[PDB]
């Protein structure tokens, strides 16, 4: 793994292109993060 | 020592998850390619995690961010989409969990868009689609999400396509 850029515990990567997209986010330590919620789901078909 | 715990579709849990979800479903610039085409989801299940002593690995750490950034983890909810969610939920995140090959570099990715982490699922791309049929567009076969809460602390603000 990376480390963070020094001084930041995180990188933001905020969209400059395509207004609709939100905010994507690193982290560089597994300790950062717990899994809370286990979704099971399909994508569906339009109509 | 991982425990999964059904939510009933009752619960207030269950019914903010799944809105949380549904509404960061967007279009993307693929037109599908990677995560297929569609603009909502059928939840069919969602279950809490719980693990001790992940709970407290993650406690730990949370603190030490905040301790570093005037008592504020910056924590957020945040969608994961992985080949690995069986791992991360029993051993939790780490290096191996990690995009090598993503735009800021190799760490672990989040999204606040449900529909963004839905491209990783089969793969980084959708890889080859799900198993059994080979389609990254699949509409029976079941898939999983992550729904995590992730410290952010100090944030390093790129800009970028
Ligand atoms: O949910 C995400 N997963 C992944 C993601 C990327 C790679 C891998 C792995 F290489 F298969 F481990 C697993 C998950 N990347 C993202 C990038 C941006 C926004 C969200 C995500
Ligand atoms: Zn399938």
């Amino acid at each position: 793994m990376a480390h963070s850029p020094p001084g930041h515990h995180s990188v933001t990567g905020r969209p400059s292109v395509n207004g609709l997209a939100l905010a994507e986010y690193v982290i560089y330590r597994g300790e950062q993060a717990y899994p809370e919620y286990l979704i099971t789901y399909q994508i569906m078909r339009p109509e | 020592g991982t425990i999964l715990i059904d939510l009933s579709p009752d619960d207030k849990e269950f019914q903010s998850v799944e809105e949380e979800m549904q509404s960061t479903v967007r279009e993307h610039r693929d037109g599908g390619h990677a995560g297929g085409i569609f603009n909502r989801y059928n939840i069919l299940k969602i279950q809490k995690v719980c693990n001790k002593k992940l709970w407290e690995r993650y406690t730990h750490r949370r603190k030490e961010v905040s301790e570093e950034n005037h008592n504020h983890a910056n924590e957020r909810m945040l969608f994961h989409g992985s080949p690995f969610v069986n791992a991360i939920i029993h051993k939790g995140f780490d290096e191996r969990h990690a995009y090598i090959g993503g735009m800021f570099g190799a760490g672990i990715y989040f999204a606040e868009n449900s529909s963004k982490s839905n491209q990783y699922v089969y793969g980084i791309g959708g890889g080859t689609g799900c198993p059994v049929h080979k389609d990254r567009s699949c509409y029976i076969c079941h898939r999983q999400l992550l729904f995590c809460r992730v410290t952010l602390g100090k944030s390093f603000l790129q800009f970028s396509a």
